[PDB]
RNA sequence: AAUAAACA
């Protein structure tokens, strides 16, 4: 059993510290006006100094190309984990499993901070607000509960009578949309935990929620090939659109916080961009995904850059305006990428698998070589 | 909840630095730029207070001054300067005499939502090029949009090539330039089709890559004649080589290039970093072991660039040539070391302005020594309170006894200015505080005089 | 035209001036006084005019003395190249002008060259000692490790054609007011790779003088060693304590006496005092240390942002700035020893440094951003668009044209009995301002502004609505006194246009844009 | 050092007046919280407060003389039915489980209490 | 006390 009681050794421990890079950046922002006043960190070993974090380079978003191995996070009950999330603060990482359980990993270092038995589902959504304030939680049984930035239980309501796949919230603490196995798009109160009303006629079950920074716009996807990424009005509940745009199963959809971009993963092997002003045309796809792209996470600092998951753990990077992907990691991670999420600073990335593991992911270092296991296995 | 702004000291501190005809073709004139001002320098040199930078004309502007070329238009008795500010706004402004302001020429805003495709956060700065020979002037908006502007009313109606929709397919610009010699108005781009990072080595080894566009000004297209595809990874600016030479020299960060159409490449190496992170054809340099990433750069009359690095060292790279007008080796010498600059100018010939925010921006003047070694002697130096880091309020500690009973508060403040091998504190203190030697006390006199008797 | 005439104009040029309390003259040429030519205008707001061989023009007033009636240029024996002028109360004055500023900038500036990074100064009141943080830069040759035992220092091994990474060490200097060399025996280096990531001069409370309060300076300072060691800090408070001198070197009495040197849990990347607490940051914590004897002995915390790196407070209200976050403020009991949040903001900002717009009863959190902007966040519980005292309110929106580090307030010179004027230094050497107003005074400006921003003819076509504008809804409630500027700037005939235009004469507005240039002549 | 120059110590601000009396601090939802990052409220110790269990603020109780090893890190899920103390002073921890029991304790920096 | 030590 592991309850803490036991002795265990002194030991150092792998660290991804942000702090040398981030006070680097303020003691260079003085004397940067732009990127193109910066200095460079030449491909050694020895200027681990001058790394800024990718604030610093806004210019150059492939910094936050995260193929660097880190850590395995791997619990001792060995169940698939789901969601990933850091804390707003960067401090630390609730991540969901099968069981149910919270497992809130380290940050600077990664170790374990405690265990949970938040759900009696599998967990399948979590996020967090705007504020570091509430944490929303969802899973396959229908229960959605709220969670402070202690992990406090909060009353917990039957959202669904089917499992919720998804759950993204209103640039405010008042309104969220939660997505079930019923093929229903119910959006919430925050507060009075009040059935605000049901987004019906969409044919089967539908797995994913987005929610438009400003303008107000629930966006779905789904496994109806009919009607597969369908826009919303929240506060009238009439169908605004309908997006055909994948011939099956539409896993994830993101929108970015600039507000125009649509991003949307899907099991035909594809991740696609929308302009949400523009649904008759249609911006870049991505193809690289050798088999299909289950978890999609836009990068933070860096409007541009997302990260993009695989059913066989491939995990690649991508760009808009770059056509194929730059980033590569492929029988690498091991499994079916559930989700994935950065590090409030861009700078270092999560995974999660369909085996029992996830993993870490900070960025390539200067000067190394990537000899890795992950990178190239020569 | 209200406020009035002011602005009590006006902000020193040149970002961008040319070398015009500003008030008339007769005289060239050093017009400088920082944050949001426009300084005019002439040039004394029988001065009292020895040559000396003379202010003739300085001028505030409401939006920060992010690029300024200039070009003489047709007929024009005065050189325009084509200033360019955030949010890809171009203006046209020419000196005026009769009213001793500017006079805005043309207007020019491309803040239009479709020229960004969809990216909010604008990143890339406007920069404003002109051609040498006076056909025509491009603003690179938003990174992804060559605003042509055609000349010759003096002006023609612009238009906006797209750069994504060109051959190669561009999409991460780091310099354009107008290069020399040519019957059209040919603009080398510097561009990374597959971006990398210095960092990440070993999978993207070199790509940094060059498009020199023809532009068809009447005719409105643009052939994409001469381009290399395999430079290093880490390129930072392009530079135009004048006319009896040709070409390009393309700053990377640890080698230097020279190319040219009908030439094969030539770049040597400046330190044993370019080992593993590339792959093209570097020769070693002898006897320099240096970094080119933030190093300005301006051209003597024709095979001698004067590179200022980062440190604030100034180096005279010799473009050693063939009797067939080709580049065969390069030509270093550590010549003096100077300010942390921002910007490079080459005034009358054998002048230099080191334009900085960091440091007071100074004239320098070489001369030939007794191939053709050049020393560096400062004879000027604009004084610049650089970029205020902390600043803290102190008391002086000589004021005079007379003042002292005084209600007020009476303070100075003591300034963090500029950075690193330029970095200082400066003194600043606004009124004036006099030292009261002997006093008097004499009513009923209400006016003064002073004579001068032998 | 060909009969003979002058081939000359004049254009008239901007001011700050105003004339407003045998033939008496004002206007008293003065040539080779201190090296300089020109002009000193008497009157009830002296100023002086130089012009040196830069040809600028350079408007100095002199605020000491009151009021000026008549002036002379002072060349004697006992006496330099100096001056001579009456007061008001009929005091005759002989005077020379301080001779180690440089009167040729837009301020009179004496410039110190460290030749080495300034990061902080801070003037330690008690003994009057200037304490800079400084860098230089050395060539890197270890790399750490941390392989599970402790850290372990790879030598770089490389070619001799091979550049050297920086190592910067840093040094806290000691500048002295009276000469401003730097003073020998008070320098303290730190370790080898720690850096300095904030000096300021901080009051912590105490039982030795007659009131609580003591003023020493506080630095903190972080080990920085890349990304793979855990960067740790160490909070140096110093205290510059008078000791005799050595004979011979008078500028060595003072000295540092470090109280307190001690490794810390994390990073210390901010400090600020509060009733004579030491309130520290530390990694995603901010501490809040109480000076002892020799011991720093904790009281209150809380597990703020990411990474804290500018806080300032006053009176128990204690304001953080992220860099990338939010800005909060916060609130320390004593009674209860307890720290706590009482409102944040709750979008991302990208803060430089932040300050303390003060009104008469109100406090505004003057915030400056990457972005070059300027704001003022207020804690306003009973507006119901924020959540209930939760969430700060932005309540003015500008935009300087530079970025801005440097923040202090100062009171200026019934109106203007209780509100302070919040200047700064930007990052590209201007020093701005923001006196607050009230609402009448604004909106009789608001209707000249928009009346100034239309009918003129700017300077190269722009506009100065939209460039003062939040770059982000922009709620601007912040003018601009170089637009307002041209008012002064413009004829009385034409002055009296746009009077009407808006409503008025222009008597009144000339009471308004005079008494916010009087109020602000400090330093 | 800001309080010669610019001093506002005579200064009632609107913002101190907003923080005594607590200027309309909503009570709060859903009663199984923790109150967290909030102070303390006068009107408890004074007299009587006015609100029970559903307040923002924080309920002290006495006879706390262990602080709670949880709170720390940032994890107090009993919030003020807590029977431990949420304070920060460095003399009132728990014993060390492996100083007490297992002999010698493992880390350098063990902020928990060393008896013999 | 509710995982402080969750180790390779
Ligand atoms: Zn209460
Ligand atoms: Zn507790
Ligand atoms: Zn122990």
């Amino acid at each position: 059993t592991f309850d803490g009681k036991r002795m265990r050794k002194a030991v150092n421990r792998k660290t991804i510290d942000y702090n040398p890079s981030v006070i680097k950046y303020l003691e260079n922002r003085i004397w940067q006006r732009d990127q193109r006043d910066m200095r460079a960190i030449q491909p050694d070993a020895g200027y681990y100094n001058d790394l800024v974090p990718p604030i610093g380079m806004l210019n150059n978003p492939m910094n936050a190309v995260t193929t660097k191995f880190v850590r395995t996070s791997t619990n001792k009950v060995k169940c698939p984990v789901f969601v990933v999330r850091w804390t707003p603060e960067g401090r630390r990482l609730v991540t969901g499993a099968s069981s149910g359980e919270f497992t809130l990993w380290n940050g600077l270092t990664f170790n374990f901070e405690t265990i949970l038995q938040a759900h009696d589902s599998p967990v399948r959504a979590m996020t967090w607000s705007h504020n570091d304030m509430w944490m929303l939680t969802a899973d396959h049984g229908g229960y959605v509960k709220y969670w402070q930035s202690n992990m406090n239980n909060v009353k917990m309501f039957q959202a669904h009578k089917e499992a919720i796949r998804e759950a993204s919230f209103s640039p405010t603490d008042n309104k969220f949309a939660t997505c079930s196995d019923d093929g229903t798009v119910r959006i919430w109160d925050f507060l009075r935990c009040h059935e605000e009303r049901i987004l019906r006629g969409h044919g089967a079950d539908v797995k994913c929620v987005d929610w438009h920074p400003t303008k107000g716009l629930v966006v779905s996807g789904s496994k109806d090939s009919q009607q597969p990424i369908k826009f919303w009005d929240p506060k009238t509940g009439q169908s605004l659109a309908t997006l055909h745009a994948h011939k099956n199963t539409v896993m994830e959809v993101k929108l970015n916080l600039n507000g125009n971009w649509l991003l949307t993963a899907s099991r035909d092997h594809l991740c696609k961009l929308f302009d949400i002003r523009n649904l008759k045309e249609e911006l870049q796809v991505f193809r690289g995904h050798k088999k299909e792209a289950t978890a999609v996470a836009w990068h933070p600092v860096h409007e541009g850059l997302f990260a993009s998951g695989g059913s066989d753990g491939s995990l690649l990077f991508w760009h808009v305006g770059v056509e194929k992907e730059v980033g590569g990691m492929e029988m690498a991670h091991e499994g079916m990428i559930w989700s994935l999420a950065w590090h409030p600073l861009g700078h270092i990335l999560c995974s999660g698998s369909n085996d029992h593991t996830s993993k870490f992911w900070t960025r390539n270092r200067p000067g190394d070589k990537m000899r890795d296991r992950y990178n190239l296995n020569l | 909840m209200y406020a009035v702004y002011k602005q009590a000291h006006p902000p020193t501190g040149l970002e961008f630095s040319m070398y015009c005809n500003f008030f008339n073709n007769s005289e060239r004139n050093l017009v400088v730029a920082g944050t949001s001002q426009l300084y005019v320098y002439r040039l004394n040199r029988d001065a009292e207070a020895r040559e000396k930078l003379e202010l003739a004309a300085s001028f505030s502007f409401f939006g920060n001054v992010m690029s300024m070329a200039s070009v003489q238009l047709a007929g024009a008795k005065r050189d325009a300067l084509l200033l360019s500010f955030k949010d890809a706004k171009l203006s046209v402004v020419e000196y005026d005499p009769g009213t001793h302001d500017l006079k805005t020429l043309s207007l020019h805003y491309f803040e239009e939502p479709e020229l960004r495709d969809g990216f909010v956060q604008n990143v890339h700065t406007p920069r404003v090029r002109v051609d040498p020979d006076g056909r025509c002037a491009a603003m690179l908006v938003y990174g992804t949009r060559l605003v042509v502007l055609p000349f010759r009313s003096s002006f023609l109606p612009s238009y906006i090539i797209d750069v994504r929709a060109l051959d190669e397919k561009l999409l991460n610009i780091i310099d354009l330039q107008f290069l020399h010699g040519y019957y059209e108005p040919t603009l080398l781009i510097l561009f990374e089709p597959n971006q990398t990072w210095p960092g990440r080595v070993a999978v993207r080894q070199d790509t940094c890559s060059i498009v020199a566009i023809s532009l068809n000004i009447t005719q409105k297209v643009h052939p994409v004649i001469w381009s290399l595809t395999s430079l290093p990874f880490d390129c930072t600016q392009a530079l135009a080589v004048p006319k009896p030479i040709g070409g390009v020299v393309v700053f990377a960060v640890n080698s230097l290039l020279y190319l040219n159409q009908s030439v094969p490449p030539y770049g040597v190496a400046l330190n044993s970093l370019t080992t593993g992170t590339t792959a093209f054809p570097l020769r070693t340099q002898e006897g320099v072991r240096i970094t080119l990433d933030c190093a300005q750069a301006t051209f003597i009359s024709y095979d001698k660039m004067v590179i200022s690095l980062k440190g604030g060292e100034i180096y005279v790279l010799t473009l050693i040539t063939d009797g067939m007008r080709s580049v065969r080796a390069f030509h270093f010498d550590k010549a003096a070391a100077s300010v942390l600059t921002t910007s490079m100018v080459t005034m009358e010939p054998g002048y230099l302005f080191l334009g900085s925010r960091l440091g007071n921006s100074l004239l320098l003047k070489y001369t030939e020594k007794l191939l053709a070694t050049y020393s560096f002697e400062v004879c000027d130096s604009i004084l610049n309170i650089g970029p205020c880091a902390n600043a803290a309020v102190g008391e002086p500690a000589f004021l005079s006894e007379e003042f002292q009973n005084s209600p007020e508060p009476d303070l100075e403040i003591v300034v963090c200015s500029g950075h690193g091998k330029n970095g200082a504190l400066s003194v600043l203190q606004k009124s004036i505080r006099p030292q009261v030697v002997t006093t008097f006390e004499l009513p009923g006199c209400y006016d003064m005089w002073t004579v001068i008797a032998p | 035209l060909g009969q003979g005439n002058l081939k000359v104009r004049f254009k008239k040029v901007p001011h700050n001036i105003n004339f407003r309390e045998g033939r008496v003259a004002r206007f008293r040429y003065f040539e080779d006084i201190y090296g300089y030519s020109g002009v000193f205008i008497c009157g009830p707001s002296p100023h002086w005019l130089l012009v040196t061989g830069r040809g600028a023009l350079r408007l100095h007033p002199m605020a000491i003395d009151g009021p000026v009636d008549s002036f002379a240029p002072f060349h004697n024996v006992n006496c330099p190249r100096g001056f001579l002028y009456f007061n008001r109360q009929g005091e005759l004055r002989i005077s020379v002008l301080p001779a180690y500023l440089s009167y040729d900038a837009p301020w009179p500036v004496r410039k110190i060259p460290l030749r080495c990074t300034a990061h902080y100064v801070a003037y330690h009141v008690e003994s009057k000692v200037y304490a800079v943080a400084t860098s230089t830069n050395t060539p890197c040759a270890r790399i750490p490790r941390m392989t599970g035992e402790e850290k372990e220092f790879e030598t770089i091994e490389r070619d001799e054609r091979y550049i050297h990474p920086q190592q910067e060490a840093f040094s806290i200097q000691l500048i002295s007011p009276v000469s401003w060399e730097a003073i020998p025996n008070a320098r303290i280096e730190l370790q080898e790779w720690e850096h300095v990531t904030c000096m300021k001069t901080v009051s912590l409370r105490s039982e030795e003088t007659v009131s609580g309060l003591k003023g020493y300076v506080a630095a903190g300072t972080c080990l920085m060693q890349g990304e793979e060691v855990t960067c740790r800090g160490r909070i140096l408070i110093m205290d510059v304590i008078e000791v005799v001198p050595e004979p011979g070197q008078p500028l060595t009495k003072n000295k540092f006496k470090v109280l307190y040197e001690k490794e810390q849990k994390g990073p210390v990347t901010a400090l600020c005092h509060c009733n004579g607490h030491l309130v520290s940051a530390i990694g995603q914590k901010i501490f809040l240390w109480s000076l002892r004897a020799s011991e720093l002995t904790g009281m209150a915390f809380i597990d703020t942002q990411l990474y804290i790196h500018q806080m300032i407070s006053v009176k128990n209200f204690i304001l953080a700035a992220d860099v990338m976050k939010s800005i909060s403020l916060l609130r320390y009991q004593e009674e209860s020893k307890t720290l706590s949040l009482v409102s944040r903001d709750a979008k991302p900002l990208e803060v430089y440094s932040v300050d303390f717009m003060v009104d008469n009863a109100q406090l505004g959190f003057l915030v400056s951003d990457r972005d070059r902007n300027l704001m003022v966040y207020m804690y306003l519980p009973e507006a119901k668009e924020s959540f209930g005292g939760m969430r700060l309110l932005r309540r003015a929106d500008f935009h300087v044209g530079a970025h801005v580090n440097t923040f202090w307030r100062t009171p200026c010179r019934v109106v203007w009995e209780n509100k302070h004027i919040t200047w700064f230094a930007t990052l590209d050497g201007g020093i701005g301002l923001l006196l607050p107003m009230q609402e009448k005074t604004y909106r009789r400006l608001l209707m000249l502004q928009n009346a100034l921003t239309t009918m003129l003819p700017h300077h190269a076509g722009l506009n100065p609505r939209a460039f003062r504008m939040l770059h982000v809804n922009a709620v601007r409630n912040v003018l601009d006194g170089e637009l307002l500027n041209r008012y002064l700037y413009l004829s009385t005939m034409e002055r009296s246009e746009l009077a009407k235009k808006i409503g008025t004469t222009p008597d009144i507005i000339l009471d308004d844009l005079l008494e916010t240039d009087r109020v602000t002549a400090h330093f | 050092m800001q309080e010669i120059i610019a001093s506002v110590d005579h200064i009632k601000f609107d913002l101190e007046i907003a923080v005594e009396q607590q200027l309309g601090a909503q009570p709060l939802p859903f009663p199984g919280m923790d109150k967290s990052g909030a102070a303390v409220c006068e009107f408890f110790l004074k007299a009587a407060c006015g609100k029970g269990g559903m307040c923002p603020f924080r309920h002290i109780s006495g006879e706390k003389t262990v602080v709670c090893k949880h709170w720390l890190r940032g994890l107090c899920k009993k919030g003020d039915q807590c029977e431990f103390l949420h304070e920060y002073d460095m003399t009132k921890m728990p014993e060390c489980y492996f100083y007490s029991k297992f002999g010698e304790c493992s880390n350098k920096e063990c902020p928990f209490l060393h008896i013999d």
